[PDB]
């Protein structure tokens, strides 16, 4: 039986060091101690830390303590670092992708009338929107050009509440 | 590219605002497409003109709506925020729409 | 005009009736114009304009409307030596202890708590757990608590049972920490012993229980929480003859405590694991201490090349302090040589 | 507190 | 060298150092204790107040010498502002009282 | 026009912003042909407890400086006479006279 363990990498190489892990553990072919590699990745939490199926022993804990780019487990205690949980783990199973769902098919950010626009033509830039076409994903920002509050069909991603 | 939808009464005034635009437009960013004059509308208005009764009696008025299509093709940085700050004519409705 | 000049500490009340606006982004500058970070270290709402009287961005270019702040400009419209008096605070994500009062010699929070200070380094480093008022174990409220002897008593006393650590933990203590009635005990205890070295050792820690109960400085104020920013005049940012602006330490410093602390929310917004974020919030303890005064924990942090980086005590301290250097003795107008 | 200003600081801590 | 009025520091408001750069004789700390040593104590406040360090002291005290008037307005030293930023921007909580 | 009846417009108006939600409701369910037929009678029940002011189709348009009912003109608000007047002063921006 294989647990769950959290490994700290330096974050920015966080692929880089699970690539690396997969290769060293082909490497030195203990390759009945170690089940999968997870970096998880919404449309990017954890900031930082790489989730590995794993055993403990000490001969792993070094294998994963040497592989480069890694600063070394998170637990209680460095003599025997601690697995995390298994009853969040039928509830995470259910729901994966709980900040980009579908739940809400229209609105990403409150309208009312404060909203900055900086992925479309008009980039750092604000301006009030008074109606918004949710279902064809449009906004009609009025925002402040020539003297004057001129709206403009906006993309939900393009602005930001 | 942004389309820019001038909307007025007068069309001296929004010939004017056309201009300025384009201007605004240019020497910020490149390959500003045209001030295209789409169709006027002509809303007429029929009156009774007596107070009372006279019904031949009548005065025919009309609000021409003119229109100009500004299309700006490559938006930059610069540009678009541009419009901002640079301040038209009064009673000239702009509607700029990126995309 | 004025009479005496009073110190106390500084309340997160305090310090945020000082300031005038939270400084979230590190991002100092813009680098490649000329304008700062909206809303970074130098910002405009937070602070002021850089030039006076003028929206930075666009708006106000005479003298009628001193103080319209439009949403184009984020602005407020004042003088430019205004933003040398205004000071901004950091939201510090996690709560971390004073090096002064943890290492002054002796430590103000080691002769309070009655804790030795390597103790006390070692909960507020994330490498030893500390009890607070358990509840019916066996187990005292100063005595700490390991990784073993934490998961033996997890398994044990999984009910009525706190065992915390870091600044946190201290600051619970400290806060749930009835001054008057150590006086008493204290006071009694002087009275009830002959020890010598006791004697001395007792009423060394009585004087600075009764003098915290005679002022109004509390106990939970040695715990930074909203951690204050010097103001910017005060940390100025000028280019030499080139291209390039020479920055001082201090932006350093106060870069890396933001780059910390928004990597903290971050990561105690993502519902992880609650064991993760005790390097994370161990780093934002050594940012912060190393902001205040530098070098007093292990070796200085240094930016370029090896040389260490000039703290705030720094800018106190020393042969060139403020005292030594700019108060005692001053550069003098109509002077020759 | 001590030169010329003695006399300034007598006054002060007079008129107290 | 000499300097009657040249420019300011940025930091802390007191003239500069050196001669390329067109600045003032430092009067020291020792020199600070001479003039403790005897009763001067108009020198002194002159000397570490309106000379060095207060903006509208300075600005007050030019204005008085070009009209001949011969008199300061005191004020406080912005470097001492500067000293209450930096412990202020500790957890530290000076003020001023009355 | 009166007074009164131009104090009976404001009111009816004022009615229609009010009930306006419950109404449209009411509507909507007593047209479902996908609804229960006891449901859709108190639905048709409801709908004249509630009051008749209530009714967009009560109020009418008067001219917003006079309250004349008749001669009315959508786009100023106004009857044909006021509007005349405007057009005469300069005040209605846009409109002049037309001939083709
Ligand atoms: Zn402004």
């Amino acid at each position: 039986k294989k647990r769950w363990y959290v490994v700290q990498a330096f974050s920015g190489f966080e692929g880089r060091v699970a690539t690396s892990l997969r290769e060293h553990i082909k490497l030195h072919n203990m390759e009945d101690l170690f089940g999968e590699v997870m970096v998880p990745t919404e449309e990017k939490f954890f900031p930082g830390y790489v989730l590995v199926q794993m055993v403990m022993n000490d001969a792993s804990w070094h294998l994963v303590r040497s592989v480069p780019r890694v600063m070394g487990f998170i637990g209680g205690t460095s003599d025997r670092p601690a697995p995390i949980s298994d009853k969040e783990v039928d509830a995470i199973m259910n729901r994966l992708q709980q900040v980009g769902d579908k739940p809400r098919p229209k609105t990403l950010f409150e309208p009312g009338e404060m909203v900055r626009v900086n992925d479309g033509p008009f980039a750092d830039f604000n301006g009030v929107v008074e109606e918004v076409d949710y279902e064809k994903s449009r906004l009609k920002v009025s925002v402040s050009i020539f003297g004057r509050a001129t709206p403009v069909e906006l993309d939900f991603s393009q602005v930001e509440k | 590219r942004i389309r820019i939808r001038l909307k007025a009464f007068d069309h001296r005034l929004i010939d004017q605002a056309t201009a300025e635009i384009v201007e605004t437009a240019k020497r910020t960013g490149a390959q500003v497409r045209g001030p295209i004059p789409l169709p006027t509308r002509k809303e007429r208005f029929t009156v009774l003109i007596s107070p009372h009764v006279n019904k031949d009696a009548r005065d025919q008025y009309e609000i021409r709506t003119h229109l100009r299509l500004v299309d700006i093709v490559e938006p930059t940085e610069k540009t678009v925020d541009a419009l901002m700050r640079l301040d038209l004519a009064a009673g000239v409705d702009v509607q700029i729409s990126l995309g | 005009e004025f009479d005496a000049i009073k110190i106390a500490l500084a309340s997160p009340d305090m310090i945020r009736s000082w300031s005038f606006g939270e400084v979230k982004k590190p991002e100092t500058i813009n680098y490649r114009t000329f304008k700062p970070e909206r809303d970074g270290l130098f910002c405009a709402r937070i602070f002021g304009p850089v030039k006076d009287y003028e929206c930075l961005c666009g708006k106000y270019k005479r003298l009628k409307h001193r103080g319209v702040i439009c949403e184009k400009c984020g602005v407020e419209v004042t003088q430019t030596k205004v933003r040398r008096e205004r000071m901004g605070h950091i939201e510090l994500a996690s709560p971390t202890a004073h090096i002064w009062f943890l290492k002054s010699l002796p430590s103000r929070i080691g002769l309070l708590l009655d804790m030795p200070l390597r103790d006390i380094e070692r909960v507020l480093y994330f490498e030893s757990y500390v009890v607070i008022e358990g509840g019916m174990t066996n187990l005292e409220r100063q005595q700490i608590l390991t990784e073993e002897q934490y998961l033996d008593a997890l398994e044990e006393f999984g009910d009525e049972f706190d065992a915390k650590m870091g600044a946190e933990a201290i600051q619970a203590l400290l806060k749930s920490m009835d001054l008057e009635q150590e006086c008493e005990q204290l006071r009694e205890e002087l009275n009830e012993t002959n020890s010598e070295t006791k004697r001395k050792k007792l009423t060394k820690r009585i004087k600075l229980l009764e003098a915290f109960v005679q002022s109004g400085n509390k106990p939970e104020w040695m715990i930074l929480t909203v951690l204050p920013v010097l103001p910017p005049d005060l940390r100025p940012l000028v280019p030499l003859d080139g291209g390039r602006f020479a920055t001082s330490d201090l932006n350093d410093l106060y870069r890396r405590v933001i780059n910390r602390n928004n990597r903290l929310k971050r990561l105690l917004d993502l519902a992880a694991p609650d064991i993760i974020v005790r390097n994370e919030k161990r780093m934002l303890q050594e940012a912060v201490d190393a902001l205040l005064d530098n070098g007093r924990r292990g070796r200085a942090i240094t930016g370029s090349n090896k040389r260490p980086l000039k703290s705030l005590a720094d800018m106190i301290k020393g042969k060139q302090g403020r005292f030594r250097q700019n108060l005692l003795g001053k550069r003098v107008d109509y002077s020759g040589r | 507190p001590a030169g010329t200003g003695y006399a300034y600081h007598q006054d002060r801590m007079r008129r107290r | 060298h000499a300097r009657s009025t040249g420019s300011y520091s940025l930091v802390t408001q007191q003239p500069l150092g050196g001669k390329a750069q067109f600045g003032g004789q430092r009067f020291g700390e020792m020199e600070v204790w001479a003039l403790e040593a005897y009763g001067a104590a108009y020198t002194l406040q002159e000397m570490l107040t309106v000379k060095s360090d207060d903006v509208n002291g300075r600005t007050k005290m030019y204005k008085n010498i070009v009209d001949g008037n011969h008199q300061m307005e005191p004020g406080m030293p912005e470097s001492f502002n500067v000293l209450l930023k930096e412990i202020r921007s500790l957890g530290i909580n000076i003020e001023l009282e009355d | 026009a009166k007074q009164s009846m131009k104090a009976r417009e404001v009111k009816r108006v004022a009615l229609a912003d009010k009930y306006f939600a419950k109404r449209a409701e009411l509507k909507a369910i007593i047209s479902d042909v996908n609804a229960s037929d006891e449901d859709r009678w108190n639905a048709v029940l409801k709908l004249q407890t509630l009051p008749r002011d209530s009714s967009p189709s009560r109020q009418r348009n008067r001219c917003r400086q006079t309250g004349r009912p008749h001669g009315f003109l959508r786009k100023f608000g106004l009857s044909r006479i006021k509007v005349r007047e405007a057009a005469m002063r300069g005040e209605i921006p846009g409109l002049k006279k037309a001939s083709w």
